[PDB]
């Protein structure tokens, strides 16, 4: 009877057509993540690959996106992609920052010598600023790194503390250096 | 319109049920030992007549692996790697698949065509009235020739593939005989790099021949059906070999 | 020929269902199996540079478990690593346990002060200190964890260093004493420059 032939037609037929498309695009080009981006300067990105890893404390955070040259400063500029669930990371974090602000701000002459109106202004800008950060503190470095004594490349993005954060989309300024064997040799360094 | 697919699927699957029943009868009961003395004849058309193809393909595959291995391995360790890669590739993945598919082609379509004609001409049917059960007289020795023949061919394919690999990798391209041979001994274990090639070969031999017999012994006595049966035996045993190869290799080396 | 038709479908369904099972089952030899009794543990670290999920865990160099997941806490800056340890190797045999339970109490009551406790208190302590051991493994109170390197090239794995304690940690708890790896530019900054 058609009762069965129709049920048989739908099963697999209606699975397989979508299956081929979804089981490929999900593997070769279609994705979704709460990404944020940031920019940085470097003096010498020797060998860093365009798809190298970006890490905090050794946990993978994100990926190198694009490596380019500025021909009139002769500096490298590298863009990052960071996954927000591992960095911003929830709502409680904002409250923790606000709490840290209550402990760190008004712990100095900034508020002692300020009128209540000025103290309120400082708290208001604090909220505005913190509302859009991804928790990398302003004392942080960036440098390049590698898998080990042979392998591919990466960026350690360590930290150093304080109630000062890079706003999402901003540039991490205080960065430094590389490692190159050509110079270690010429300087006769161990 | 749509129900058409429905009916197609339903009937093809019913047919697998039938095939399973046929297989059971042919393997389950075979008391007529006096007539099985002829399967050695039957083997002529499955095994003997197929060495030329398996041998030539084995040589080309060995030479190709030699050249591709080498152009990659010069950057990693040809002195040690031609030996290990040529022998593991042939023992684990290619003799069991390339020989299995060439066999499915050359022996498979020929065998199904032959049973097909036995049925179409009504020749086979005339045996029922003589009291000679066609499964014990016609089918039995054909299925058995398939089981023995493919495994022996599988080994030869690899034996030739080793000759091919060495012939270019060591003798024309500059590599040491010493490390080629010792490398193979260091990494190839009888237990189970040689043994797993054989196990997969038995599985394929049974599955592939089983299908060829089944389709040749078709229901519908229409001349158009012989060509259809031949195309289908190649397609079905071909996918089945690849499907089962995946699962078996996944276990054997996982 | 109407009667043969049915039987044929029933045969199909059974042979096919068996084949589907065979595939789903056999592939478990490599993928989807924990190959362990399944106990888990947690630990935190300062630097887990170069660990992978599926890196090995060891005690005395014997494979004892697996590193299942790695994650970062953004407000403590610590990594959290979750373990999967095999109870057949980490639990005590019940006969061995009897010894462990008793020698642990001898130290606790005689080297330490339980014998000075009200006898009712002494019994209470013995009863729960011991029934609690139905929840433990061999890793003791002072056991370290540190990350480990494998060969002179290869992936990083996790090492457990037991010994010196009396009590035991319960499965599901967190090991407190941990030590981080060293990065190459900081072996250099510490010992060379």
């Amino acid at each position: 009877t058609s009762e069965l032939a129709v049920g048989i037609f739908v099963i697999i037929f209606g699975i397989a057509l979508f299956f081929l498309a979804m089981k490929v695009s999900g593997l070769v080009g279609t994705n979704l993540s709460d990404g944020y981006t940031m920019k940085a300067q470097f003096d010498n990105v020797n060998g860093l690959k365009p798809r190298a890893k970006v890490t905090m404390s050794g946990v993978t955070i994100g990926r190198v996106d694009s490596i380019t040259l500025d021909p009139v400063t002769r500096l490298a500029t590298v863009t990052f992609d960071l996954d927000g669930k591992l960095t911003s990371f929830n709502a409680e974090q904002l409250k923790e920052v606000q709490k840290n602000a209550l402990d760190e701000l008004r712990y100095s002459s900034d508020y002692t010598q300020a009128t209540p109106a000025q103290q309120k202004t400082m708290e208001q800008q604090l909220i505005s600023n913190m509302n859009s950060i991804t928790s990398i503190d302003e004392d942080a470095y960036i440098m390049v790194a590698t898998n080990g004594l042979l392998g591919e490349k990466y960026l350690k993005i360590v930290p150093g503390g304080g109630l000062n954060y890079l706003k999402r989309g901003d540039t991490i300024s205080n960065t430094q250096g590389t490692m190159d064997l050509e110079d270690l040799i010429s300087k006769f360094i161990t | 319109t749509i129900a058409w697919l429905g009916r197609l699927v339903i009937e093809r699957i019913r047919g697998i049920g039938v095939a399973a029943l046929m297989l059971l009868q042919i393997i389950f009961s075979l008391p007529s030992a006096g007539g099985f003395g002829r399967f050695v004849y039957q083997m002529h058309r499955v095994g003997v007549m197929s060495l030329l193809i398996i041998t030539v393909s084995g040589l080309f595959i060995g030479l190709v692996l030699g050249l591709q291995g080498y152009s990659i391995l010069v950057n990693v360790g040809s002195e040690s790697m031609l030996g290990t890669m040529v022998s593991l590739t042939l023992l684990r993945e290619l003799a069991p698949v390339v020989a299995a598919l060439l066999f499915a082609g050359r022996a498979g379509s020929a065998l199904t065509a032959e049973i097909g004609s036995m049925k179409q001409s009504e020749q086979l049917a005339s045996m029922e009235m003589i009291g000679v059960d066609p499964l014990k007289q016609i089918v039995s020795p054909r299925l058995w020739a398939g089981i023995v023949s493919l495994p022996m061919l599988t080994v030869i394919f690899a034996a030739i593939g080793i000759v091919g690999g060495k012939l270019v990798g060591v003798d024309f391209l500059g590599v040491d005989e010493g490390s080629f041979w010792s490398g193979m001994q260091n990494n190839v274990q009888f237990g189970h790099d040689v043994v797993n090639g054989i196990i997969k070969s038995i599985v394929f031999a049974l599955l592939c021949t089983w299908i060829a017999v089944f389709q040749g012994y078709a229901c519908d006595p229409t001349p158009e059906g012989i060509a259809t049966a031949m195309t289908r035996t190649v397609v079905y045993s071909s996918l089945c070999v690849l499907g089962f190869d995946f699962v078996l290799t996944a276990v054997m080396f996982g």
